[PDB]
């Protein structure tokens, strides 16, 4: 069927020279390359957070710590603020 | 045991002409007497069409009834009456319809399928012949009836053909092509 076949020719190779032979795009005035491989190939962390979120920041955590390792001035105090809460008791 | 229908509106008046006057064949020569007296409407054209009008009479369009049965032999047989009813009914304003409508009643008795060629330009008698004979001898038409077969220019088309008959068709043209081309590329 030359309807369908060349219809189908035309189909497959008008963007064949757009998709299989690098030839950019005869009838595009704007070229086809630096647009989704070259400019948009950083798209999606041009759509997310470069640098931090993409190299995604392996953090060491922040290390939070005991009571200061002071076991004395504190707790005797504790001591006497707990003879003043029993006799609150 | 009717023909092919014609399926109530008007045609009605046609079908009982029809199945009345069949009981004893004289439908060619019914039928050449409606082809006489749309002829005569016809070859009168002035108030022969613009005298099928309501507004009228009773009285006068049995006259024209009257004018037409004194132009010769045109009426023979049930259809002199079938205008006195039909007078009467002032259902002659549409009378152009029963015409062809009864032809078409009675080249169905003859078989003469009528088909069509749909494209967008007119195109060379070896491809009308060789098409002809095709559906011609194709099951569609099972012989002892004929097979016209009419080529038309149709803009609205994008060019092909398309053949049509016995409410049965098969387009092979371009435009619908055209159309399953973009819709199967429609899709993600």
């Amino acid at each position: 069927q030359d309807l369908y076949l060349r219809e189908l020719k035309d189909t497959k190779l008008a963007p064949s020279t757009l998709q299989d032979a690098e030839g950019n795009v005869k009838p595009w005035n704007p070229p086809q390359k630096p647009n989704l491989p070259e400019l948009e190939l950083q798209g999606p962390e041009a759509l997310k957070a470069y640098t931090e979120q993409n190299v995604e920041t392996a953090h060491v955590a922040k290390e939070s710590e005991e009571g200061e390792s002071e076991p004395i001035e504190e707790d005797w105090l504790v001591l006497d603020d707990a003879e003043e809460t029993k006799e609150s008791h | 045991p009717p023909p092919v229908r014609l399926f109530g509106v008007e045609g009605t008046y046609a079908t009982a002409l029809y199945q009345a006057a069949a009981k004893n064949s004289s439908i060619d020569a019914a039928f050449q007497s409606l082809q006489k007296v749309e002829s005569t409407v016809k070859k009168n054209p002035k108030l022969g069409h613009l005298l099928l009008n309501p507004a009228l009479s009773l009285k006068d369009r049995n006259s024209v009834i009257d004018a037409i049965v004194e132009t010769h032999k045109n009426l023979d047989g049930y259809v002199v009456n079938l205008l006195k009813v039909l007078s009467e009914n002032n259902r002659l304003g549409c009378f152009e319809k029963i015409a062809s409508d009864f032809g078409v009643l009675n080249d169905a008795h003859n078989g003469l399928l009528k088909g069509t060629v749909t494209s967008a330009e007119p195109l060379d008698p070896k491809s009308f012949k060789r098409i002809e004979k095709a559906l011609s001898a194709s099951k569609l038409v099972g012989q002892g009836k004929s097979l016209k077969l009419e080529n038309v220019v149709k803009p609205e088309i994008k060019g092909g053909l398309i053949v049509e008959l016995g409410d049965k068709t098969v387009d092979l043209s371009i435009s619908t092509k055209i159309q399953k081309l973009n819709k199967v590329l429609e899709d993600s």
